[PDB]
DNA sequence: CATATGGTTGGGTATAATGGGATTGTCTCGGATGCAGG
DNA sequence: CCTGCATCCGAGAGTTAGGGAACCCAACCATATG
């Protein structure tokens, strides 16, 4: 068992699925230049275009690994519960995704490249907020749930 | 209101307070022998009234009382008694303990499940009263003095003692705990196998039970003493008798990562 | 795993009254110098050194073995404590 | 060894000095160098310049000077002294009346001085000043939170130079201020500042009914000395009512230079937003004996017209970094100086009156103290003066680009929201988004990105190239984020030919927000990628390939890297290793073209082309302030011709002038016998036998000798009741000799003490420590330069030296954020090797990348397997560098060496290896129908090998990723760790178990532990732990007694802590009792408290 | 009544683990002015006294089993008789 | 010389005190009662 | 006898002043020159105790066997020192205080 | 943990916490990875 | 009614 | 027990003087409470 | 008169480790030494 470059396994199938939304966006900008979609309509039909885009490529690369590769390290890894979850390989292998502003929105572009093809700059600073935010929110909620462990000892202890 | 080491003086606020209180009922009385007008009288009570408050209570009413050249507010007793620094929570419900040490740990793969590797020179630290009885014993000292003596120097130790040392722990347990302890398996009994080196060596099936891992975890080791401290590890609290999870009573020791990827 | 621990822990309904009675029977033991004990001579719990197999001497071992064996009584108001006490320092002198 | 590499993207400008930020600071600060006649006001200067002329006799402040440091640099490192120069004062005393001029030069005390690195030595110790991000001073405009619609006015001035003042339009319509936490009317004050309601009538009635809310016939009644004295009856209630106490108070207040001040970034923030022109720094002026407004009306105008939605007027994000500027070392150190300038001028005040007019000098005005007082406690007190980090030199240039957001007049650890910890989108090129701590200091400590510079009025630059018509131009502007919002700023890698931009579809950043435009519209362009992350984060080759988080732990780790005896640089690199080692003043370069004369391991002299002869003594063998050894080792023969900037010596990790925090090790990433389990590595014989990861570190121990009431005390050879055996080592003065060895027990300074005929109080060696002695030093009292503290005869230091071999339970680390405990050592026979018989250094456990997500780790190993077999070493930068079809090319190469080598000398294909092809062909990783030389190959453009089991012979059934990769030691050793107590020392008050390894203390059983044996149902173990153990003095005395007696320890006691806590409850007036079942009382001080 | 777990835990009977929980000023004051007797039933009180948690091997329902060999036995049992 | 407090903070966080850096020499230590013990014994 | 339950109540004056073994009367602590303990002062002998085992201030009692001995040359018991850590003392307040615990 | 019925002595409010507690201080709305109601609805509660 | 120097200024 | 020295402590100064110095980036939650309406 | 409704104030916010500024004059008990 073994991990090499090679065994994060890219599907043919990613790149139709990319043309695929390069074309329906397209779309959906020339249905804002004729009026019958406002700024939250266009923003809600991008967004859930993305969502099934990466929900698609999860299943692309999940089933690409059992009927091509069954026994690839990853694919082994996941399936036996050793280590690893299908979304870790699906941003090692089909694609990273939407990313969300500081402010809690997501962006309108999102991360269209896999942690094997590498990220450019400004996808990895845009990716920067989520992880910022992350590692805030474990830090700062810590207390909160020690606080409660303490306030269910004292109520029970007797 | 002791001295250091290096000769000056280390007090508490306490005495401060004592002093001002002192100070200012000293002056009031003072102050009403002389039968000053009522302004002045009324100014110092105002101020004893003020300084009582400061000792029982600084902090709580108007701006909290400091020692000169600090921001610091002096320390009453109220601040002694509560909070998380006060005396309930930091000397009452938990305390510093004797025969306890700490150290890095590694994985013990050749282990068995009711066992883990303890440092030589831990243990001898550990079970040092111990090691001098059964030094006595034999005939490695005359005495318990010249035994502490031997021990106390590095150079002054022998290959007999750590026979005499395997021999005081034959069947004992220690506790092995990795903070943060947040269910009763963070608490652990384990046989020890001395060891050289300096780290303690865990098995590889009570990792998840501590939420341990090896990129620089540490685990505190601690000793019960008396037999029923002794009948209480090795009964309730060995690794081996704990095997279901006591919230949900799904197994907690089982196989993860090398030994699920092998089978 | 202790040896015959299911044994023992099918032999109580509490196993807080195993531990109680396990403690009490290892400083009884320790107390008298292991010459009460129930056991025959070529059940005693051994310990190797260089020298040669010797006896144990964590008195612990020795009472859950002695509980192994169902050659001790225990329970609640059995008998007095004064009179525990004289008749066990009077049959083993210390 | 030759050196390739990558990258098409080339770099118009080099990095700025990576410490400007301190020393340009600081040199701007002193101004030591300027003619007084020509210096600027700021730094110290402003200062003097605004606390003088002490007026009541008037006293003037002419010029100040600094003289010469009394001791040089290590002098004051050996001494325990503050590196320091004289600061010299003129001053005039001048009398109004008679017009006699008492001219004196008086000296104010010392001011530390900036090393040469950008550090301090503050009692003889290294300290690194931390600049501090804090809000900008200046006028903003925010949402009310509660009520929508409206507008809060905000006016902030320098931190502790004026009140907060807030402007807001009431819910009946009327205009307020909120000063020092008191509401009134704003047009009461208006009325003070001189306006008429024709003024005000024709300069706000332009935008609604606000003005008319604002008027008021009532006050615009009164006049302006009413007005004034309304606002002193309003502002301080209470107070007599005096024209020249309302005055004095409201001139002071907004109107006073010398107390509300509102900074040169303050005053261009207040003039860019508000479009107007302030005179001065005040907010009003006090001409002719009137109030003038200053800024009082634009900030009303642009409220009322940012209420009124007319274009052209925002909101301010409190975030946004053109509002958050940064004070380095020299503001604060200014700072601090200004109010001890201020006490002193209290003082002078006091002087003046006190004493007498006739016979005055400026001597006898001014007392020093206070000035020399604030220095101390700022560059001793100040959070942000902190010992500097210096385990390598990557750790102490780090240190020195840090930016906290802490200290005084800074955030809270605890009271710091999700805003300021945020990554906004403005620190693009100013901070690095990855680089920051873990814990709870995540987001408040950050770190400076590597392009950036910080302006005059502190404001974090990033540099941009101008593009005019699509045409990359090479002037280069450094803008701040205000002036980045307002262009379309291209990626940095655009395609080019030339310098035009070759692409009809450019990524670009709007105000933050990608878009995609053509290149006409682009106006700037980014300098390179290198400019987004810091000079830490910037040394991760394949940065693109990691998660940010595990990037975040490989920057941090970096700064953790020990100095190897034998380090190397990284087989592949970023390119930024030598200016790393070039800027923190680690290693020696020629300063001019020349050629060496002499050489030695502490002294190089060089005879440049000027014919000067020039000694550079080498650093040998010093202890940092984290206990590593830093020592330079020459790189030069004699008669060696030297250019400009060429090396001279090797400082600490490094190599031929390149970074080397570590070794490049051959690594296997497969599973071994569990030994590499959760996170553990495994480890070959082979670097042991080599001395790989071997370092040296230095331990100081100190003994005084002082005066007692019993007598003094002394430091001899001669001490009672031990054997001669335990005084060899012993000098005739009571020292350890240099070069023995000592071991825990060991004397190392003889003592003895009076007892009150002498006991031992000697100096020995703790448990766990040891070594060579390599360097022993003595202090005593007349001394030149010394100053022992009132009491202390004499000190003694010894230094001792260890050598540490890699150990089990030390931690090792790459640069991709994968760290682990060494938990297995090897013998060489039982470590995988390849067919050729080489055996691999490192095993790594496969299960740390997948949930980690640090790919980057898998093409270094890759890279490194190339150039292992090719004898080369490759610069890979950030986000433009190698990619996969290049390592293709490299491995193809690497194999072609490493199977024609074998083809050579006359082998063919191993049997064992055929069966590894066969199970890679069922395995899908070869292409059935080929030769067993071509599966090879592919296998190896795969970077996997045929791998054989030193233990049994036969093969790994998989080919198994084997390449060089770089890793370090980290400071986390295992011997600093490792403790143990079985008794000790005692608490005075609790009487319990102290503390910390360092006091031979006990471990901490808390509240959770105490619940985990509660949850057992230990109740037994718990009692011993909470009273044999802990506090039960009779109860541990006892204890102690019967196990080395041989018997069962006794039972418990009532622990000590309930007694401190009874008496406590007692000292409150509270009567707390304990009783027995029949209500009667206990008395558990057994008698020692009742009358 | 419905309380919360803070509510329930400082509305207990016991002032000492009230006091070492949480508003001490407020657990010690109420229980000066009305002279609370802490009967010490739970755990945290016993800890703080230093005692035997009434729990486990301390609970009364085991501690005071006693254990005897059948020599002792039925020598006891003949001095009864 | 002035005296320093016990409750000095150490450290940026808000939990040690000068106080907890300092070992009573007063009372016995548990080896030294010990040997008083047997001494006597 | 063991103990089973702990009461806490309100402090009479009468409670306190029993408590006490003195009335500390100075603010002084300890002497400048000798760095022992002034009288009628926060750390007095003659209310807290001796510093020594079983051995007044001035030297007179320097032995044990002498158990409830108080000094006529100091005023010391003569007893174990460990009771400095258990005898109060009290100060006589000119004017009555209230009690910030109840009145806040 | 045990499978087996409940020994009386048995101390379950502590266990009953910390079984509580453990799952919260980790699993709960652990490291995140930002790729395209937890505990205070518990605390709520 | 805090700060005392205010109240006894006023007196 | 009897002094003799330093250390310690109480008393005194005379143009006229007349109200002080800091304040600042958390967040929620629960009970006490004064104010508005009906 | 009741009620509800913002308003104010007070008490919380996980573990372990390591860390560190007048001067003078005269009487009077205390202690030291023989
Ligand atoms: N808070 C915590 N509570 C309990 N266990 C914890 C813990 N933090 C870590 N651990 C344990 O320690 C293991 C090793 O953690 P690592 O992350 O490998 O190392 P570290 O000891 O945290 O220091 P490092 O120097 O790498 O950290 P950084 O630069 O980011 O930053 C350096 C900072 O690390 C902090 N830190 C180091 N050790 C700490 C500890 N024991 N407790 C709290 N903070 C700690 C210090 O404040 C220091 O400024 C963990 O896997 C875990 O088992
Ligand atoms: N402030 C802190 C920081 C850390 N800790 C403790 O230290 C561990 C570090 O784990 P980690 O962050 O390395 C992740 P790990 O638990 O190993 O998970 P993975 O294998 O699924 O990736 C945490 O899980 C806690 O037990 C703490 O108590 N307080
Ligand atoms: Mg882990
Ligand atoms: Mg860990
Ligand atoms: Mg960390
Ligand atoms: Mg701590
Ligand atoms: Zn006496």
């Amino acid at each position: 068992i073994t991990i090499g470059i090679d065994d994060a396994v890219i599907p043919e199938e990613k790149k139709q699925y990319l043309e695929e939304a390069d074309r329906k966006l397209l779309q959906i900008e020339q249905a804002y230049e004729m009026g019958f979609l406002t700024d939250r309509e266009r923003y809600d039909q991008i967004l859930q275009l993305w969502t099934e885009t990466t929900e698609k490529v999860t299943q692309a690369v999940f089933k690409n690994f059992e009927e091509n590769y069954p026994f690839n390290p990853l694919y082994v890894m996941a399936q036996s519960g050793a280590r690893g979850n299908p979304q870790q390989i699906r941003q090692l292998c089909g694609l990273r995704g939407l990313m969300q502003k500081p402010s809690g929105e997501t962006f309108e572009v999102p991360v269209r490249s896999s942690f094997r093809e590498g990220l450019t700059v400004l996808e990895y600073f845009i990716s920067s907020h989520g992880a910022r935010k992350g590692g805030a929110d474990t830090a700062l909620r810590t207390a909160d749930s020690g606080y409660l462990t303490r306030k269910l000892v004292d109520v029970t202890h007797e | 209101m002791v001295q250091v080491d290096g000769g000056r003086f280390a007090t508490s606020d306490l005495n401060d307070l004592y002093r001002r209180l002192i100070n200012r009922n000293n002056r009031l009385k003072k102050l009403l022998a002389q039968g000053a007008p009522e302004i002045i009288i009324r100014n110092e009570k105002r101020m004893l009234q003020e300084a009582v408050d400061a000792l029982l209570d600084n902090g709580r009413r108007g701006a909290p009382v400091t020692n000169p050249g600090s921001d610091r507010p002096l320390r009453s007793l109220t601040d002694i008694l509560s909070g998380k620094q006060g005396r309930f929570r930091q000397n009452l419900l938990g305390k510093r303990v004797d025969y306890s040490g700490r150290s890095v740990i590694v994985v013990g793969p050749q282990l068995k499940l009711h066992q883990c590797g303890l440092p030589k020179r831990m243990a001898l630290e550990l079970f040092k009263p111990f090691l001098l009885k059964k030094m006595e014993e034999k005939g490695i000292a005359p005495n318990v003095k010249a035994a502490r003596r031997m021990l106390e120097r590095q150079r002054d130790i022998k290959d007999e003692v750590w026979d005499a040392l395997e021999e005081v722990i034959h069947g004992k347990v220690v506790l092995l705990n990795r903070a943060p302890t947040l269910h009763r398996l963070g608490i652990q009994a384990f046989q020890p196998v001395l060891v050289e080196g300096q780290s303690i060596q865990l098995h590889p099936l009570v990792c998840e039970a501590f939420n341990a891992d090896f990129d620089g975890d540490q685990m505190a080791v601690h000793v019960p003493l008396s037999s029923f401290a002794q009948a209480e590890a090795r009964i309730q609290m060995l690794s081996a008798h704990n095997l279901l999870s006591p919230a949900s009573g799904e197994p907690l020791a089982k196989p993860s990562r090398d030994i699920i990827l092998g089978l | 795993a202790e040896p015959g621990i299911d044994k023992l822990f099918g032999m109580v309904d509490s196993k807080y009254r195993l531990t109680v009675v396990v403690a009490k029977r290892a400083q009884q033991l320790l107390r008298h110098g292991f010459k009460n004990t129930v056991l025959e001579p070529e059940e005693r719990p051994k310990m190797q050194t260089l020298e040669g197999l010797f006896d144990d001497p964590n008195a612990v071992t020795w009472a859950m073995k002695e509980l192994l064996t169902g050659r001790l009584v225990f329970g609640e108001n059995l008998v007095p404590e004064d009179r525990l006490q004289k008749e066990m320092e009077r049959l083993y002198p210390v | 060894m030759e050196i390739k590499r990558f990258g098409r993207i080339r770099e118009v400008i080099p990095l700025p000095p990576l410490t400007e930020i301190q020393v340009e600071s600081y040199r701007r600060a002193l101004q030591a160098d300027v003619p007084p006649e020509k210096r600027e006001n700021v730094g110290i200067q402003a200062a003097f310049r605004e606390t003088f002329p002490i007026e009541e006799l008037v006293l003037d402040f002419l010029e100040y000077r600094l003289g010469e440091p009394p001791f040089p640099q290590d002098e004051c490192r050996e001494k325990d002294l503050t590196y320091q120069a004289p600061l010299y004062a003129r001053l005039q005393l001048i009398h109004k009346d008679t017009g006699l001029i008492k001219e004196d030069e008086v000296f104010l005390g010392h001011i530390p001085l900036m090393t040469e690195d950008g550090s301090f030595i503050i009692n003889g110790a290294d300290r690194v000043i931390v600049s501090q991000i804090h809000r900008s001073p200046g006028v903003y405009f925010t949402p009310d939170p509660a009520r929508p619609g409206r507008y809060i006015a905000s006016i902030i001035p320098l931190p502790k130079r004026g009140p907060w003042i807030d402007l807001e339009v009431e819910p009946n319509g009327v205009v307020s201020m909120k000063v020092n936490k008191r509401k009134f009317p704003l047009v009461l004050l208006l009325r003070v500042l001189g306006y008429d309601q024709e003024t005000l009538a024709r300069e706000l009635g332009a935008y609604g009914e606000l003005v008319q809310g604002l008027m008021d016939e009532s006050v615009f009644a009164m006049r302006p000395e009413e007005a004034l004295i309304r606002l002193f009856t309003l502002l301080r209630p209470g107070d007599p009512p005096k024209r020249d106490k309302a005055v004095a108070y409201v001139y002071g207040l907004i109107a006073d230079p010398r107390r509300y001040d509102l900074g040169e970034a303050g005053r261009y923030k207040a003039e860019e937003k508000l479009g107007i022109r302030l005179s001065g720094r005040t907010l009003a002026r006090f001409e002719d004996g009137e109030f003038k407004d200053e800024v009082f009306l634009p900030t009303l105008r642009y409220l009322f017209a940012l209420t009124a939605g007319v274009p052209g007027h925002e909101v301010d994000d409190i975030d946004h970094l053109g509002n958050r500027r940064i004070r380095t070392v020299g503001e604060l150190m200014t700072d601090q100086f200004r109010v001890g300038l201020a006490r002193l001028a209290r003082g002078v005040r006091e002087r003046m009156l006190m004493g007498s007019e006739d016979s005055l000098t400026p001597a006898k005005l001014v007392n020093s103290r206070p000035l020399e007082a604030a220095i101390r406690e700022f560059f001793s007190r100040s959070q942000l003066s902190q010992f500097k980090d210096e385990t390598n030199p990557l750790s102490s240039l780090r240190h020195k680009r840090r930016i906290s957001a802490l200290g005084p007049g800074g955030l809270t650890r605890e009271r710091a929201g999700f805003d300021v910890r945020d990554v906004h989108r403005t620190h693009y090129g100013r901070i690095c988004p990855v680089e920051t701590p873990e814990g709870a200091n995540i987001g408040l400590i950050t770190s400076l990105a590597a392009y950036a510079r910080v302006d005059e009025l502190g404001f974090i630059r990033t540099p941009y190239r101008r593009v005019v018509g699509g045409v990359v131009t090479d002037e280069v502007v450094y803008m701040t984020a205000t002036e980045e919002d307002r262009y379309t700023i291209a990626q940095a890698n655009t395609p080019l030919e030339g310098n035009r931009i070759a692409a009809e579809r450019v990524v670009a950043r709007r105000k933050g927000e990608p878009v995609i435009v053509s290149p006409e519209e682009v106006e700037f362009m980014d300098v390179s990628p290198k400019q987004v992350f810091s000079v830490n984060t910037n040394l991760i080759p394949f940065l693109e390939h990691d998660d940010a988080n595990r990037a975040l732990m490989g920057s941090n780790m970096q700064t953790q890297a020990v100095p190897l005896i034998r380090a190397q640089a990284p087989v592949v690199m970023t390119g930024l290793e030598e200016r790393v080692v070039r800027d923190s003043l680690a290693a020696l370069y020629a300063e001019e073209d020349g050629e060496v004369a002499k050489v030695d391991g502490n002294r190089i002299v060089v005879r440049y082309e000027d014919g000067r002869l020039v000694e550079y003594p080498l650093r040998r063998f010093y202890r940092s302030n984290q206990g590593t050894a830093l020592d330079q080792r020459p790189r030069v023969v004699v008669g060696q011709r030297v250019r400009k900037g060429d090396l001279l010596a090797d400082g600490p990790a490094s190599e031929n002038g390149f970074l080397a925090l570590g070794q490049n090790v051959l690594v296997a990433i497969m599973p071994f016998d569990g030994y590499n389990f959760e996170d553990a590595i495994v480890i070959s014989e082979e670097l042991l036998k080599r001395d790989f990861y071997t370092s040296i570190h230095i331990e100081r121990y100190e003994i005084e000798a002082r005066d007692t009431k019993l007598g003094p005390e002394r430091i001899t050879r001669d001490i009672p009741h031990l054997s001669e055996a335990a005084l060899r080592d012993l000098d005739e003065e009571g020292v350890v000799r240099i070069g023995a060895e000592v071991k825990p027990g060991d004397i190392l300074v003889g003592r003895t003490s009076f007892k009150g005929d002498v006991k031992d109080t000697s100096l020995r060696v703790p448990p766990g420590e040891g070594g060579i002695v390599v360097r022993t030093v003595r202090l005593r009292r007349g001394d030149p330069g010394v100053e022992l503290k009132p009491g202390v005869r004499e000190v003694v230091r010894v230094y001792v030296a260890q050598k540490r071999k890699l150990q089990v339970g030390d931690k090792l680390a790459n640069r991709h954020g994968n760290k682990g405990v060494v938990a297995k050592i090897l013998p060489v026979e039982d470590m995988p090797h390849l067919p050729d018989g080489t055996p691999v250094d490192v095993i790594l456990n496969p299960l740390g990348v997948p949930s980690r997500m640090n790919l980057g780790q898998i093409l270094e190993t890759h890279l490194g397997l190339a150039g292992y077999f090719l004898g080369q070493r490759y610069i890979s930068p950030i986000f433009d560098g190698a990619k996969e079809p290049e390592i293709k090319e490299l491995l193809a190469q690497a194999f072609e060496v490493y199977f024609g080598k074998r083809k050579g000398e006359g082998f063919g294909v191993d049997k064992r290896e055929v069966e590894v092809l066969r199970r890679a062909e069922k395995l899908g990783l070869v292409t059935p129908g080929k030769t067993p030389e071509e599966q090879l190959k592919e296998l190896f453009l795969q970077g996997k090998v045929v791998l054989y089991d030193g233990r049994t012979g036969e093969p790994i059934e998989g080919p198994i990723v084997v390449g060089q990769m770089f890793i370090m030691k980290l400071y986390h050793m295992v011997e600093d760790k490792m403790h143990a107590r079985s008794t000790g020392p005692y608490s005075l008050i609790t009487q319990q178990p102290l503390g910390g390894k360092a006091q031979f203390g006990g471990q901490r059983f808390g509240e959770m532990e105490v619940w985990a044996l509660e949850a057992y149902g230990a109740a037994h173990t718990l009692q011993e732990m909470l009273t044999l153990k802990s506090d039960d003095i009779e109860g541990r005395n006892a204890a102690y007694e019967a196990i080395i007696k041989g018997e069962d320890v006794p039972e418990p006691s009532v622990p000590e802590s309930f007694r401190v806590l009874v008496k406590e409850l007692q000292a409150l007036a509270l009567d707390v009792q304990t009783l027995d079942e029949k209500d009667n009382p206990v008395d558990i001080f057994e008698g020692l408290a009742s009358k | 009544l419905l309380m919360g777990v803070t509510k329930s835990a400082l509305s207990t009977k016991s002032w000492l683990s009230a006091a070492s929980f949480q508003n001490t000023t407020h657990v010690l004051t109420e229980a000066a002015i009305a002279g609370k007797k802490d009967e010490l039933i739970g755990l945290k009180e016993n800890v703080i006294l230093g005692r035997l948690i009434p729990a486990g091997t301390g609970s009364d329902f085991v501690r005071f089993t006693q254990v005897v060999d059948q020599k002792t036995l039925k020598a006891i049992e003949e001095a009864r008789k | 010389q002035e005296p320093v407090s016990l409750e000095t903070p150490i450290g940026d966080e808000k939990d040690s005190f000068y106080g907890d850096f300092i070992p009573d020499e007063h009372l016995p230590s548990p080896v030294d009662a010990a040997t008083q013990s047997l001494l006597s014994e | 006898k063991e103990v089973r339950k702990v009461r806490i109540a309100l402090a009479s004056p009468e409670k306190i002043r029993s408590w006490s073994y003195g009335e500390v009367e100075k603010p002084e602590t300890i002497n400048y020159r000798t760095l022992k303990p002034e009288r009628d002062g926060l750390f007095d002998e003659r209310i807290f105790g001796p510093i020594k085992d079983y051995e007044c201030a001035c030297g007179k009692y320097k032995r044990q066997r002498f158990e409830g001995k108080v000094c006529e040359r100091c005023g010391v018991e003569v007893t174990k020192s460990i009771v400095r850590r258990y005898r109060m003392g009290h100060i006589e307040l000119a004017t009555p205080a209230a009690h910030i615990w109840f009145v806040k | 943990s045990m499978a087996r019925p409940v020994s009386i002595g048995e101390a379950v409010g502590i266990v009953a916490a910390q079984s509580i507690g453990e799952p919260g201080t980790q699993l709960t709305m652990r490291t995140f990875h930002t790729g395209g109601q937890g505990l205070p609805r518990v605390i709520e509660l | 009614t805090s700060d005392p120097v205010r109240q006894y200024l006023h007196e």
